């Protein structure tokens, strides 16, 4: 029939299109008003901190805290050296490092031989 | 899906929805307006082809082909309103809209610039503090226990009161400053 | 000679006056814009007398006047070179800005920043004639930073939209990527040459001159939006008018073109970098002409007219004819700077409405507007004896007659027909038709300001190409001597492309409805490059940004 | 007086906007088709382009052996 | 130099028995004479060092680097009264007795003539910046960074020690005037290798190198502003200034030893630039943007050629400036806002017209926008890396894409976008802190007309 | 343009290169061939600071034209016949390369039927 | 702040979960943290990865930029997937389609450049000529050594 549409890591699927969203059963009905009644005290307990006049600063968000948190504090004391963790520091951290080193030292050989046979036009080069 | 007051979406709401976003995207598809609205009243007919239906499982079956149509025939680039999310001037004027406690940041040299307005945005102040404890006092007591169901807030109930959560929906930045 | 080098320095002295007029301010301005549109007026009259009694001889010179560094064997001097190109390029530049500053005190009557508008824009026309005027290297760095900062702050005009610091930041990103190359061609002529100075550059002629001209065709890809650089200058259109007016039609994104017009001498003795400009240029000016014929935004539509422009000047380039892309430059300026000035007035008349499927029935509403839109289309597609004819046609008789790539000419060609269709496509949902835009009419133009500002640049458009190609002299041997099938190959292909798009509008009044084609789906979405590349790139950086970089080495392994 | 918003109708004209706008369009037409009668070969074609097959070998210098 | 020198510690009873309202515009007044007295350095010349005594000398390298540590101290006291308001008074003048004597060690580590009172004053700055940064930091939790400057001692200044009491033993003295004619070529062996890495590390760590950086967007956290005006501005360009040096001494076996830590920066600074782009923290931020920038005076000092060391130091000044400007900027939200998170504040633009200008501009000199001496520095920098190398130039121009890109994300987040609700303590800006910002930015704007002075000896 | 297709479509053998060409003598066919006449001396158009693309056999109409379009100042439409008369000369320049091209065309149909004779016959 | 609202280890146990659910302030069955193959995420909450673009723009929103609200428990990469950053919300044409056109389209183009530069079209004409032996003393020829004979002929 249609050409159905395929969803991506950077292509997310619709709302629209996703079968889950059309649940009609009560166990969904229990997690939407529970969605919906932790976001109303939670907006309830921002609201009344934000519109307070006694308080003049910044209403403080300890899920961004705990973000910022998680974003730099948390890295190492939950760090387990594995085969998982070795290979990975081991493919992103040695790896680049190695290439660009037998680049620079094949170009920089080549450069070299080319200039001691005199074969490099160097003629102008007095700026280095 | 995703609604301040209800958690999800009724099937009347789905259907209106999808019937807008149809019409929308049409108009996008067809941007003469005499065919438009000959094409509008033609899916107006298939719109009200299965209104009345009373089986809300074969209701949901057609409410979701019937989105693989509209998805299938959208338009990329729909018509959206200038100042609708998606807009060309959307959120524009956005860099012009300073709060109004910044004005209490003022030095006098220029507050006495302009002495009736902030002679009344005292009495303004004035107001607003000896609302709010009133206002806190009304929530405590109307709000269930576990905190409250939903974000809608209740109206100001007694005469001289204000609405609770009132001041930074009334002294919000007008849209063209 | 003390009258030529005095008036040059004039010129630009006076532009940088209202700088230190604007930054030593106490007092609020007795109409601070109507001063900066009164000085750039008086510094185009000034640089008119160094252009005609450069007309008169041919003068051209130098003005190294103000030592700067030495580093050990490079001299680093403030030096101004006026040929050619500056007598050229500078009151063109002036003129259209006088232009755009007489339309802007109209469109941005409204900003409580409009000071510091006027401040940035003649900011960027200093950074430009600083640009275009240079004689090294590092001057020439200077300007070609400068004009991509302004273009910044020009973008996110409107700071607090997300979009505008998106596609401001996008822009940024693009011309970096340009300016890659541009640093790769100062390290090539600095180690192998021992210059930054075009002098130098052009006396010692060096050779091997292909990885030099391949970081110079890199900077005008950032610069000029070729393809694979090139979505920034639809990106860009999020800014006010007057600046996808001045800045991103007709002055800034020539600066690419306007590098490599300017390294005519080496690129006239290396094949491979003119097959390589042929190659891009082509590509670009098919690109962005075949995404402008499927899309409702019109300041996008002008974007990519603008892009295909600058694609057949990189393709005018690429058959060793850098004078008439220079000409094109001049001439590409008055009627793509008029064209954003009709559209911007459409959209200030309209309420701030751009999308075209809700405009319509504005030929006689808006008469001036419409007169002016009709005449600087006509302009684009080479209409005869317009100024876009004394330069586009006779990049075509030279783009047909030549040793060409076969495939470049033939895209050209269908380019050639696009513009024509783009052209009327404008015309058509804008201008023609029965009215789209909502209820409570507006529309108003009767502002001298506005006017006045459309009509100097008509006066451009109508004359300049005429009085330009008669006033400039010959650099190359023109290619007069071809079959009629061959002379008459631009205007039939363009009349093609006008048949070709009213029977495409004309199948629009019709009630079917249709869906929509591969194709169609291909050109909306931009040749799928902005959907696809502005996803992926960022992620594949931003991941490797956090998980690798921060988190598993410089946190914990290291 | 300035041009007054009017609703779902034809907004007012200024008889000099109708004028100016005219007038452009005929200093257009006028400049095209005074270029057109001048000129007439940036168009057309300034030089003929002659036949190579119309060239005798006597000229070219083909000796029949 | 002890007309320097002598002032500096004059500056100590200047703020002991100061009153008690009156020990900031004292300190900021002298200090700023000093300053000024400090223009009488630039006496160079095209041949000869400026050569005071036995003890002190100084040639082009170290004048601007001495200048700039002495225009730091008025900005440092500025920047660092603040906050300090509700401090005792006798701790307050104990923050800027330990101000001073930082100052008072820099001004003879960079005129050290001789090598091993280098070492003395170069490991004597330590002490002060670290009870700066611990006693004045408002918060401390460093179970990571214990171990590190563990390391930092292990692989750093103690080889340095060993190594130049060895060349005070074989070549008889560590004068640098003696050892410019009396050098000998360092050969190929492994005692040489070890010597070199000897002589090397510990002002690799200093300087920072890539993958040894993980103290930098620590310690300029868990500082005041003052500890971080002098990290980024001075206090890493001693690394630098002891490579300008030591490598002398490190012919031609540098020529090969070289290679292994060019990579660590030539991919180092597409990490950190790229680190940047996923950063929470803003002064981690600026923190990762000063290891992105260092890891090309790195570069340039290991290729050793005229064009790099030129570079080297014009980078070395005009980061400094830079990035002291840009941790003051960082504090002027912070001490109102009171949190470094950098999508906590937005769309200041909005509120702080002029500071913004301020961020705009320091965001301009930090992607090297010229005609400023970043931009001369950077550029001078990928031109002999070029010489060296013609592919180099990628990982140059990349770098300087992702170095944009940063800077005006730093811009645009900041100042840009929509302004936070929930923050209603940003006030306007006070006249110390422009002033801050205009004496960092004024002397950056100027040296741009006038590059000769900071381009080092062998300009 | 119809020659394009024939030197890809058919062969290339009996098409002349655009490359290098002439493959054959000008005295080939020419009894006693007259050179080609350069009417502007080389220290004049020295002097006249040409470009290096115009200096072709006919610069002299260029001379010419330059010097009236100097002396002409500011009435910039008063020297269109000199512009005519080396926009002509070009043309009859660009026609003798047209003629050398039908040349090589020809010769190399002498060769290609010469080389057919001699396989029909021997 | 204090640290029983701060970030911990990898919950292995249910009521170590659900005292992180109630402290990241959201569902326990919503509530799934990165998988502890040591890669340091702690008891984060692996959101969804849905870009801030797709949000609802006219729900009324405490971070209406970002839009994003008080308490609610961010992504990880919530710094990546701002509107001014990476999104991850639906297209009109399918990821792989867009891909195959865009990579059809860019090397069937420079396919196309590399056919007409194998075959490059000109002009049924002769070499340009030019006098005084190629120009042989402006091109740089010296003055002391004399070239060939460059002879051109009428025609
Ligand atoms: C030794 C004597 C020398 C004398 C000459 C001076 C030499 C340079 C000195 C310093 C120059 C900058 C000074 C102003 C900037 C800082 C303050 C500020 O922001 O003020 C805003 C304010 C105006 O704004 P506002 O509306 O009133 O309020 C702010 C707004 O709310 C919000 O602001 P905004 O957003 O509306 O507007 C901000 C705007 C934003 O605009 C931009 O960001 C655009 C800038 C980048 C693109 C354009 C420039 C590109 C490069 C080309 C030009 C340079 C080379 C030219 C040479 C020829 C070609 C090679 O910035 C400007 O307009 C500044 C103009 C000058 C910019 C210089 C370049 C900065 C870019 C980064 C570095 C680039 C390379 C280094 C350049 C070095 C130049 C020497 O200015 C003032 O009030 C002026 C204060 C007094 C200034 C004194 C300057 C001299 C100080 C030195 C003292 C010692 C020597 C004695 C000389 C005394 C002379 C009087
Ligand atoms: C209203 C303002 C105008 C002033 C009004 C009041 C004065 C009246 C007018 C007369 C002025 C005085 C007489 C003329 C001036 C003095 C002339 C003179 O010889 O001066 C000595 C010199 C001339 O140079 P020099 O060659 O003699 O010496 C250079 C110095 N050494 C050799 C050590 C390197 O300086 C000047 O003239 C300074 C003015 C320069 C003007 C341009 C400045 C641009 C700054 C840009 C910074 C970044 C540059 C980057 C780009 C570099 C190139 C790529
Ligand atoms: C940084 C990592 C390396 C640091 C090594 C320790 C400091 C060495 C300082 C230089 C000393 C020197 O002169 O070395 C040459 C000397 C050579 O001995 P020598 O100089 O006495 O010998 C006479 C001269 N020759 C060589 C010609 C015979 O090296 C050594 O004696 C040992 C050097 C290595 C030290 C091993 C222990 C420390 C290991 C690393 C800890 C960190
Ligand atoms: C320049 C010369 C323009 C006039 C010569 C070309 C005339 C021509 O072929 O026009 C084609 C076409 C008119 O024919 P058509 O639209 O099919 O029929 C309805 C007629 N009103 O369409 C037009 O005439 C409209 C396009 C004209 C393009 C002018 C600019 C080039
Ligand atoms: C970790 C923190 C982050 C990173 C910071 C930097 C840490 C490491 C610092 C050192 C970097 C690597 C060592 C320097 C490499 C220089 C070239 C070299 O030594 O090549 C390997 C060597 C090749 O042999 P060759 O050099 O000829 O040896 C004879 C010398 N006369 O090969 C061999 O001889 C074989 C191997 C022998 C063992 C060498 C051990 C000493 C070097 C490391 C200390
Ligand atoms: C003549 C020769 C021609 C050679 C051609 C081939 C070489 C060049 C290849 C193409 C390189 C550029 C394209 C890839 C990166 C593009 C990134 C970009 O522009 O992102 C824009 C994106 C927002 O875009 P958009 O979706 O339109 O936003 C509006 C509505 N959201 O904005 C964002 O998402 C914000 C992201 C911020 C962080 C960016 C991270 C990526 C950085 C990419 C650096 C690339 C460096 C390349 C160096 C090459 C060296 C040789
Ligand atoms: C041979 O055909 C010589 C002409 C140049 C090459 C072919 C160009 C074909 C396209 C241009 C003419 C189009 C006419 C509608």
């Amino acid at each position: 029939s249609f050409p159905k549409y395929e969803p991506s890591r950077l292509a997310s699927l619709p709302t629209t299109l996703d079968p889950a969203e059309y649940d009609i059963s009560s166990e969904t009905r229990k997690a939407q008003a529970e969605r919906l009644a932790i976001r109303s005290r939670l907006k309830r307990e921002y609201q009344l901190q934000y519109n307070d006049p006694s308080r003049r600063g910044v209403v403080e968000d300890p899920a961004l805290i705990r973000w910022t948190c998680a974003r730099s504090a948390n890295v190492y004391p939950n760090f387990r050296p594995n085969t998982k963790t070795s290979l990975l520091g081991a493919l992103f951290g040695i790896g680049p490092l190695i290439f660009w080193y037998y680049v620079f030292k094949t170009d920089r050989d080549r450069k070299e031989k080319l200039i001691q046979e005199g074969k490099l036009d160097r003629t102008f080069n007095i700026s280095y | 899906a995703f609604l301040p007051s209800a958690a999800y979406l009724t099937h009347q709401q789905k259907v209106l929805q999808l019937y807008k976003r149809a019409l929308r995207h049409l108009e996008s598809r067809c941007v003469h307006r005499d065919k438009y609205r000959y094409f509008a009243c033609l899916l107006r007919a298939r719109f009200d082809e299965h209104k009345n239906e009373k089986d809300m499982v074969k209701a949901t079956q057609l409410l979701r082909e019937a989105e693989k149509e509209f998805w299938h025939g959208q338009h990329p680039q729909p018509y959206i309103f200038p100042e609708s999310p998606g807009g060309t001037s959307y959120e524009r004027y956005e860099c012009y809209k300073v709060p109004e406690w910044c004005l209490d940041d003022w030095h006098p040299s220029e507050k006495a610039m302009y002495p009736d307005y902030f002679a009344k945005r005292e009495q303004w102040k004035k107001l607003r503090r000896e609302s709010w404890e009133r206002e806190v006092k009304q929530l405590q007591e109307e709000t269930p226990v576990g905190g409250p169901r939903t974000e809608a807030l209740p109206p100001a109930r007694k005469q001289g009161d204000l609405p609770p959560l009132w001041w930074h929906i009334v002294t919000r930045p007008r849209e063209r400053p | 000679m003390n009258l030529f080098s005095s008036l040059t320095l004039v010129t630009l002295i006076l532009l940088t006056m209202p700088i230190a007029a604007i930054n030593f301010n106490t007092h609020k301005f007795t109409n601070y814009p109507l001063y900066v549109k009164t000085t750039i007026s008086c510094a185009f009259i000034t640089s008119m007398i160094p252009t005609m009694m450069f007309i008169h001889t041919g003068q051209e010179m130098i003005i190294s006047n103000w030592h700067w560094l030495t580093i050990q064997t490079l001299k680093l001097s403030l030096s101004f070179k006026m040929d050619f190109f500056s007598m050229m390029f500078v009151p063109v530049a002036l003129f259209v800005t006088w232009s755009i500053m007489e339309f802007s005190m109209w469109y941005m009557h409204s900003d409580p920043n409009i000071n510091q508008f006027f401040k940035y824009l003649l900011l960027f026309l200093i950074t430009m004639l600083i640009l275009v005027t240079a004689n090294n290297l590092f001057q020439l760095f200077i300007g070609w930073e400068g004009v991509g900062i302004m273009s910044f702050l020009l973008i996110g005009w409107w700071y607090g939209r997300t979009d505008a610091n998106t596609a401001a930041l996008q822009a940024i990103l693009y011309n970096r990527i340009g300016d890659i190359g541009f640093i790769l061609a100062m390290a090539w002529f600095l180690i192998n040459l021992n210059t930054w100075d075009l002098q130098q550059i052009f006396m010692l002629n060096p050779n091997d001159s292909n990885l030099p001209l391949m970081g110079l065709i890199l900077a005008a890809t950032g610069k000029s939006a070729q393809f694979g650089l090139h979505p920034w200058l639809p990106s860009a259109m999020e800014g006010p008018t007057p600046v996808s007016a001045l800045l991103h039609s007709s002055t800034m994104v020539v600066a690419g073109i306007f590098l490599l017009i300017r390294f005519y001498p080496l690129t006239e003795n290396n094949k491979f970098g003119q097959s390589i400009m042929l190659c891009l240029g082509a590509m670009t000016t098919l690109f962005t002409a075949m995404c402008a014929l499927t899309q409702n935004d019109i300041k996008k539509i002008i974007a990519f007219s603008t892009s295909s422009q600058l694609g057949l000047m990189m393709v005018t380039i690429g058959i060793n004819q850098p004078h008439l892309a220079f000409l094109h430059i001049c001439t590409h300026a008055f009627f793509k700077a008029m064209l954003f000035m009709c559209s911007g007035s459409i959209i200030h008349s309209l309420n701030d409405e751009q999308d075209i499927r809700k405009m319509g029935g504005l030929f006689k509403a808006m008469p001036f507007t419409t007169t002016a839109l009709i005449i600087g289309s006509l302009a684009l597609t080479g209409m005869p004896f317009l100024t876009g004819f004394y330069s586009k046609d006779l990049i075509i008789e030279s783009a047909n007659t030549s040793y060409t790539n076969a495939w470049a000419l033939l895209m050209t060609l269908v380019a050639t027909s696009f513009t024509a269709i783009y052209s009327t496509r404008i015309i058509f949902f804008a201008l023609l038709g029965q009215p789209r835009f909502p209820t409570l009419i507006n529309i108003n133009e009767n502002n001298p300001f506005l006017i006045n500002s459309i009509k100097r640049l008509l006066i451009g458009s109508l004359f300049a190409g005429f009085i330009i190609s008669n006033n400039i002299p010959p650099m190359t041997i023109p290619q007069m001597t071809m079959p009629h099938y061959l002379k008459m190959t631009a205007l039939t292909v363009t009349i093609l492309g006008f048949i070709l798009a009213l029977e495409i509008s004309n199948t629009t009044h019709y009630l079917k409805f249709n869906y929509p084609s591969n194709t169609f789906k291909f050109s909306n979405l931009l040749g799928y490059y902005p959907t696809i590349m502005h996803r992926l790139t960022p992620y594949m950086n931003l991941t490797m940004s956090q998980k690798s970089a921060s988190s598993l080495l410089d946190l914990i392994w290291l | 007086a300035h041009i007054e918003p009017r609703y779902r109708q034809f907004p007012q004209l200024t008889r000099s906007q109708v004028i100016q706008a005219e007038f452009f369009s005929a200093t257009m037409w006028f400049w095209i088709l005074w270029r057109f009668w001048h000129d007439s070969d940036a168009v057309l074609g300034h030089f003929p382009y002659p036949d190579p097959s119309q060239w005798t070998d006597e000229e070219l210098g083909i000796p029949p052996d | 130099m002890l007309k320097y020198i002598i002032p500096t510690m004059m500056l100590m009873p200047l703020t002991w028995l100061s009153k008690n309202s009156m020990i900031w515009i004292n300190t900021t007044l002298h200090s700023l004479l000093i300053s000024l007295t400090s223009l009488l350095l630039l006496n160079q010349f095209g041949d000869n060092s400026l050569n005071f005594s036995l003890t002190f000398f100084s040639d082009s390298l170290s004048t601007p680097l001495l200048i700039l540590t002495m225009w730091l101290l008025p900005l440092m006291l500025m920047a660092s009264q603040h906050h300090l308001s509700k401090e005792n008074l006798a701790r307050k003048k104990l923050f800027i007795s330990m101000l001073i004597l930082l100052q008072l060690f820099l001004i003879m580590t960079f005129t050290a003539t001789e090598l091993i009172f280098f070492y003395i004053m170069f490991e004597a700055t330590l002490v002060p910046t670290l009870i700066i940064i611990t006693r004045w930091g408002n918060q401390t939790e460093r179970l990571n960074a214990g171990l590190y400057f563990l390391f930092y001692t292990l692989a750093g200044s103690l080889p340095l020690l060993v190594a130049l009491i060895y060349i005070q033993n074989t070549m008889g003295s560590l004068n640098f005037l003696i050892l410019q004619y009396w050098v000998q070529p360092m050969p190929n062996s492994w005692s040489n290798t070890f010597m070199w890495l000897a002589c090397m590390m510990a002002f690799m760590v200093k300087m920072p190198l890539y993958g040894l950086h993980l103290w930098l967007p620590k310690a300029h956290v868990e500082a005041p502003i003052a500890g971080s005006m002098v990290l980024a501005a001075i206090l890493l360009k001693l690394g630098g200034y002891g490579m300008m040096r030591i490598t002398l001494l490190l012919n031609p076996i540098t020529d090969f030893m070289a290679y292994p830590f060019i990579m660590l920066s030539l991919w180092g600074m597409i990490m950190t630039s790229s680190i940047c782009l996923r950063q929470t923290d803003l002064k981690s931020l600026i923190a990762y943007s000063s290891v992105s920038h260092m890891a090309l005076v790195i570069v340039a000092i290991l290729i050793q050629t005229p064009w790099s060391y030129m570079g080297a130091t014009a980078l070395m000044i005009a980061h400094g400036l830079t990035s002291s400007m840009l941790f003051c900027l960082a504090n002027s939200n912070y001490e109102r806002v009171h949190s470094r998170t950098m999508i906590l504040a937005r769309g200041l633009q909005t509120l702080l017209p002029l500071m913004a200008a301020w961020w705009l501009l320091a965001s301009l000199t930090n992607l090297a926008l010229p005609p400023s001496i970043n931009l001369i520095g950077e550029l001078f920098v990928v031109m002999s890396t070029f010489s060296w190398s013609n592919i180099t130039i990628i990982l140059m121009g990349l770098n300087m894409v992702i170095t944009a890109l940063y800077s005006l994300y730093m811009l645009i987040t900041t100042q840009r976008g929509k302004h936070t609700h929930h923050i209603n303590n940003i006030l306007p800006s006070f006249t110390r802190e422009n002033a801050l910002m205009s004496l960092h930015m004024l002397p950056l704007l100027l040296l741009s007309l006038n590059p000769k002075i900071i381009l080092g000896p062998l300009y | 343009g119809a020659h394009l297709a024939r030197r890809y479509l058919g062969d290339a053998s009996v098409e002349p290169e655009p490359l290098r060409m002439p493959t054959f003598p000008p005295d080939y066919g020419f009894p006693e061939r007259k050179e080609r006449e350069m009417v502007a001396t080389q220290q004049e158009m020295n002097d006249a600071q040409l470009v290096l693309q115009q200096r072709d056999y006919c610069a002299h109409y260029l001379i010419r034209f330059l010097k009236c379009k100097r002396d002409s100042f500011p009435n910039f439409l008063a020297c269109k016949h000199e512009q005519h008369d080396w926009d002509y000369c070009e043309h009859l320049d660009y026609v003798k390369r047209m003629k050398e091209f039908e040349r090589e065309r020809r010769l190399l149909q002498r060769k290609k039927r010469r080389e057919q004779r001699e396989a029909d016959m021997a | 702040i204090t640290k029983d609202m701060l970030p911990g280890p990898y919950p292995k146990t249910p009521e170590e979960r659900a005292a992180a659910a109630k402290k990241y302030n959201m569902r326990v069955e919503d509530y799934e943290p990165y998988p502890d193959d040591g890669m340091g995420y702690g008891d984060y909450p692996k959101l969804p990865d849905r870009s801030q673009q797709e949000r609802d723009p006219w729900y009324d929103w405490d971070h209406p930029d970002l839009r994003l609200n008080w308490g609610e428990p961010m992504h990880w990469d919530l710094d990546m997937y701002i509107r001014n950053r990476v999104d991850t919300s639906p297209t009109p044409v399918n990821w792989n389609l867009m891909c195959k056109h865009l990579f059809g389209f860019v090397a069937f183009m420079l396919f196309m450049f590399w056919v007409g530069e194998t075959y490059p079209t000109y002009q049924p004409v002769g070499p340009k000529q030019y006098p005084y032996n190629n120009l042989y003393l402006e091109r740089g020829g010296d003055p002391n050594k004399e070239p060939e004979p460059v002879v051109h002929y009428e025609i």
